[PDB]
RNA sequence: CAUGUCAUGUCAUGAGUCCAUGGCAUGGCAUGGC
RNA sequence: CAUGUCAUGUCAUGAGUCCAUGGCAUGGCAUGGC
């Protein structure tokens, strides 16, 4: 069959962690300006954060915060506010996805 | 014909909820407390309990218009108890239908050696389910359904339980009636309680005795007052005994009989 | 600026962010399957029913749907990000306009 | 506007019965037990109690869809209690209207120094009266009437009672979240309960401490688990403290930090 | 025949029988008053209401009604009985036919 | 006013004692034949009942039992069975009383 | 929500009463159900 | 009908884990309401 129960729980947890992760990024992370300053002068920054500055995460967090200070959060904005807009009965996708492609996906399975 | 036809829950989401035990959802950490509460059946069980007691009360209240509050209460105790509704629940196979996070099978588990109150809860939860689904028209279907379930329980209870033993046809003046016919002050006519009602033996036994210890009667009832009356009624049914003591009193000088010694 | 306490959380959040999307894309089917379940719920197992009343399963389905198509957009660049990142390369590597980086620099002075 | 308009009992014989206390009829020896039971209000009080609890349950169940069973139960406790309904009864002057065989006045009497449960009973009995008179249409009038009476009681209860304090907005992972940021094995990061909930003080206070005794946070709640969480949330709000201990952990060799000593 | 136990009860029963009727006739009003109360029960005090649902008050009223008229019949002869009774007079003194006394004598042989 | 409460209780008790009294008479008392036998030969009867035989009650009980063995209990039969025939709503007298005299009693008060 | 068993107070009940039996209220103790 | 606090068992949770935190079940003790 489809949609095993054990997989549902993993999914629900994953989606929840996904949303919680992005929110904590936006909250804690400064923008690319603050990042670029710290990474350029590392003599000023606290010693403990040096190995962190050499890894991808902090930059990725700074850039996502940057897109957030701007517009074009795009999908990300939709996802965080998704919990609210969800109604027990809605058959509509609610995202930026074209419903025309929803049909082309339908017969593809068939 | 038996068991009675189970009232159906139309809403499929609700029908599923009554069978969801909290062990299933409460361990899911990504769920908010609110989302948990709307998941399991605990609210339905809570609601179902009040509904159960409500319609059971109405059933017996109407069926027994001359019953006291103590009798209506004692009777209801048999109908709404966890032990009773557990057995009804098993009867409908709620039972196996229940979704838990642990093994309902495996007799060596502590669960099987407990009171299985879990099986009672799902019965109340089912009732509560009917009330959320369609409160209006599923309510009378609950009465008509619980009436049928209660009938055999009511029959056995009103028969074999002392608390529910009919106290009419009893003579409340029987004790005084007896003293009138026979008793005088120096006779030392009295009542002793040989057995006081307990949980193990909810019976009372009282003997009607005279001064020298002769037992004129014995009685049994839900309590000392009822037993004592039956003891008086027991003595009052024996005419040869009464006529003996009635004559005996006449042979005593009014001088002597009015004292206690 | 840039406390140590903030930094250990940011590394864990970004990490968990990426793992989460990978697990979703892997596990979740698209809306076709989710719409199949939500429309007629009979055949669907009793245990999964409460999930259909929660947002998580639908959102998972829609993200897998966006993945079955193009327009993952930001989401794809995020997963691949770890491999593309380099220490001495000071480029942002994302889809954002480089001119907008200039104005934000001036703003925070 | 206040109090709410009292639902009227059409039947005059029934309206009289709710106000007849058993002391009036039970001392009349010429009456059969049955005739006594149909005389006083005890059956009406018994029935009225189940009705009261039934519609009160339905009221709060719907008004608070996210409330747990423990909260719905605790809230109902405030609505259906003898102490509460006694005060409503006095409000409607049931009170003086009651017919007893003894003095309701005369403060030197033992009655006035008791719990006056008699005044609670007449309220339930009045409800029960409405149900015998016209069961159909007096039932919704009971809901609409008891809704109005409950509103101020519900408002005060949900505010000032710890049991009813909203547990959402709380972070269930807060304790683990804290250990993640700071704690290591040799830190001996733990929680002590300084105050356990009692009847007199239904509050719990828990302190979050490290090995040397330094208190990182304090919390208060309906129980040790809730208080402990708030203590974690209390420590998590102070960034300078966290950043200190987070840095402190980094300065400890992984060799040393993984042990308990 | 004629036990002592039966005799002390019979004397008390007959005594109480007569006192009871006297008290009723004295205390009870007729049906006019009872029908006044039972028809419109508003003005009637709350305490007496349950009595109107019991047989005793009506029966009392009807017996007083029979007394306000003639046709107390048996009831009058019973009260006056104590005064009319004489030891050596073997007459029954009631309204019963003396011939019926003859047949009952023969029957019990 | 009319119908005092304290008087109602005395009445209800009196009516109850009246009915209970008559029933116990019928139950315990033999007929005038048995009475006439005992009162005529008092040498046979037990000594304790002698003063009782010289008083009005036993004779009165025997004669009421006699009317009961026969018909013409009249009012007495009605009174004992009165409790049964009583319905919460009946405006009819239920006795042997003429309802025509019920009217003549009505305006007499007026 | 009722039950059982006592103590005190108070009001009643009964026909040999210097006796006997109950109702209520208050306060204990205990039982049983939700 | 719920609550509080423990013991045992079992299943989970978390990011420095030889650590920390919870869910359930069973069994105590205690509280509160009808
Ligand atoms: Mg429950
Ligand atoms: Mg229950
Ligand atoms: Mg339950
Ligand atoms: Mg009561
Ligand atoms: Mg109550
Ligand atoms: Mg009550
Ligand atoms: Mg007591
Ligand atoms: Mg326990």
């Amino acid at each position: 069959s489809n949609y095993k129960y054990l997989e549902v729980i993993q999914l629900e947890h994953a989606v929840t962690k996904l949303v919680e992760s992005y929110n904590k990024i936006i909250e804690l992370s400064p923008n690319l300006v603050a990042y670029n300053e710290a990474v350029n002068n590392q003599d000023r920054v606290p010693v403990q954060i040096l190995p962190s500055l050499s890894r991808y995460q902090l930059k990725l967090a700074a850039e996502l915060k940057t897109l957030h200070d701007l517009k074009k959060d795009a999908i990300l904005t939709e996802i965080t506010d998704y919990e609210n807009e969800f109604d027990t009965e809605q058959k509509q996708p609610i995202l930026q996805e074209i419903s025309k492609a929803d049909m082309e996906k339908l017969e593809k399975l068939e | 014909k038996w068991p009675p036809k189970l009232p159906e829950i139309q809403d499929l989401a609700i029908r599923a909820r009554v069978f969801i035990h909290k062990s299933t959802i409460k361990d899911k950490v990504y769920l908010s407390g609110s989302e948990m509460i709307n998941a399991h059946n605990e609210r339905l069980e809570f609601l179902g309990d009040s509904i159960l007691n409500s319609v059971m009360t109405l059933i017996i209240y109407n069926k027994f218009p001359d019953y006291s509050e103590g009798q209506l209460s004692t009777l209801r105790m048999n109908l709404v108890s966890n032990e009773q509704i557990k057995q009804w629940s098993i009867m409908y196979n709620f039972h196996e239908k229940l979704k838990t996070n642990f093994d309902l099978k495996d007799e060596n588990s502590n669960f099987q050696n407990g009171k299985l109150k879990l099986y009672a809860d799902v019965f109340e939860a089912y009732i509560g389910g009917l009330m959320e689904d369609d409160p209006r028209n599923n309510l009378p279907k609950i009465r008509k359904w619980l009436r049928k379930l209660a009938k055999p329980v009511i029959e056995e209870a009103t028969r074999n339980q002392v608390a529910l033993e009919k106290t009419d046809k009893l003579d409340m003046n029987a004790k005084r009636q007896l003293y009138s016919l026979i008793g005088y002050a120096s006779l030392r006519l009295h009542y002793v309680t040989v057995k006081k009602p307990t949980a193990v033996d909810p019976n009372s036994i009282v003997e009607c005795r005279v001064g020298d210890g002769t037992v004129l009667g014995t009685g049994v009832g839900r309590n000392i007052k009822i037993a004592g009356i039956r003891a008086a009624e027991n003595a009052l049914r024996d005419k040869k005994m009464l006529d003996f003591y009635a004559k005996q009193r006449a042979a005593i000088p009014r001088s002597e009989s009015v004292l206690k010694d």
